[PDB]
């Protein structure tokens, strides 16, 4: 008997299987335990769904869909809505009220998706990981939202795991899930939870309450549109003018350096939480010299420093809006790649006056974790 | 919502009723109001 977990990110997805009474979260064909939330297709109009997407991004820049969760149960003039649009570099149009998503192929051919048919693929791909795996076909699945989604987009979110071949037994809210993982479901009286999810995207802050072992979201805020990605883009901003400083090249001319430069910016970003120094490489067809530079921890965390500090200012609102003190926190969550950073773990207990997060859980996989832990209770 | 967990626990428990993976509050007072008489 196999039931899943499935974490849908706007960024990164995760798969959680249930099987003899406990969770595994299982590793993809590229033997990472987080898939890219990216869809490409073919021209011959196959799928890619996953790494191969988001690793060819920069050569196929305007028809590689990602942040589908951004649209996905929303309307057309919804203000978010017209704002995200700004910042697709994919085509996005209107529907009868509604946001489509439109991609070119090639040879004349332009496939259209609501936002439900582009995050089924990527649940396809979750539920494919898991199969191809342990070698049998899951269906009995949860899979979560971020606490602030309405009616609409929860049933957005079904009906992409219905087209996906999912039983959707439960849409649960992400950050329940996280504290389930974290073990706070085990924890008796009346206790407030600050949960910091700060994902490739997107930032999000919830105020859980917990009452004897019972959730309740009180309040949420963060911001849209901060996340991993932009301390990753601000270190390879970094290392693109180093590179012309150095060679005089623009190694944006060479759209594969650019996507190569990425993943050894996210590869030294993972270092430098356990490291104080890290190398990045740029290969180029364009140059013969293969560069070749060290990145500190330091400088890492002085390029980022802004945006590591204003992720206090949604901890600040959420905790108002609830008419809570900062020590009427009783627990801190922790979600996210990201909250690895030293510096993030640094400010988040300096805030809360020296306490300590929740720790046992990779934070990039306690979502889907915990959806997988309700999908076993569930079953 | 005014009452406590343990009383909406009790609630069900007292019309021989368990809320199965009911991670919220908001859980427990679905499955309540299903169960409860409205129009005596
Ligand atoms: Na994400």
């Amino acid at each position: 008997g196999t039931v899943v977990g499935i974490d849908l990110g706007t960024t990164y997805s995760c798969v959680g299987v249930f099987k003899n009474g406990r969770v595994e979260i299982i590793a993809n064909d590229q033997g990472n335990r987080i898939t890219p939330s990216y869809v490409a297709f073919t021209p011959e109009g196959e799928r890619l769904i996953g790494d191969a997407a988001k690793n060819q991004l920069t050569s196929n820049p305007e028809n590689t869909v990602f942040d589908a969760k951004r649209l996905i149960g929303r309307t057309w003039n919804d203000p978010s809505v017209q704002q995200d649009i700004k910042f697709l570099p994919f085509k996005v149009v209107e529907k009868k009220t509604k946001p489509y998503i439109q991609v070119d192929i090639g040879g004349g051919q332009t496939k259209t998706f609501a936002p439900e048919e582009i995050s089924a693929m990527v649940l396809t791909k979750m539920k494919e990981t898991a199969e191809a795996y342990l070698g049998k076909k899951v269906t009995h699945a949860v899979v979560t939202v971020p606490a602030y989604f309405n009616d609409a987009q929860r049933q957005a979110t079904k009906d992409a795991g219905t087209i996906a071949g999912l039983n959707v037994m439960r849409i649960i809210n992400e950050p329940t899930a996280a504290a389930i993982a974290y073990g706070l479901d085990k924890r008796e009286g009346e206790k407030n939870i600050l949960v910091f999810d700060l994902g490739g995207g997107t930032f999000d802050v919830s105020l859980l309450t917990i009452d004897n072992g019972v959730f309740e979201v009180v309040a949420t805020n963060g911001d849209t549109h901060l996340g991993g990605e932009d301390f990753d883009q601000r270190v390879m901003e970094h290392f693109i003018k180093l590179y012309k400083k150095k060679t005089g090249k623009d190694v944006r001319k060479d759209n594969r350096a650019v996507q190569k430069l990425r993943r050894e910016v996210e590869k030294a970003k993972r270092a430098l939480s356990s490291q104080h120094q890290a190398r990045i490489e740029i290969e180029s067809f364009f140059e013969g010299e293969d560069f070749s530079e060290t990145l500190t921890r330091a400088k890492f965390e002085e390029l980022n420093m802004d945006l590591f500090r204003s992720t206090m200012k949604p901890v600040q609102k959420v905790l108002e809006d609830s008419d809570l003190k900062k020590s009427d926190i009783d627990e801190i969550v922790l979600v996210g790649g990201s909250t690895r950073i030293p510096k993030i773990q640094q400010l988040v207990k300096e805030f809360f006056n020296g306490k300590e997060p929740s720790r046992g859980i990779n934070p990039d996989e306690a979502v889907a974790y915990g959806a997988a832990v309700q999908a076993g209770v569930l079953s | 919502k005014k009452l406590r967990v343990k009383e909406l626990k009790k609630i069900l428990d007292d019309w021989g009723e368990m809320c199965k993976g009911c991670a919220e509050k908001s859980d427990y007072i679905r499955k309540i109001n299903e169960l409860m008489p409205k129009y005596a």
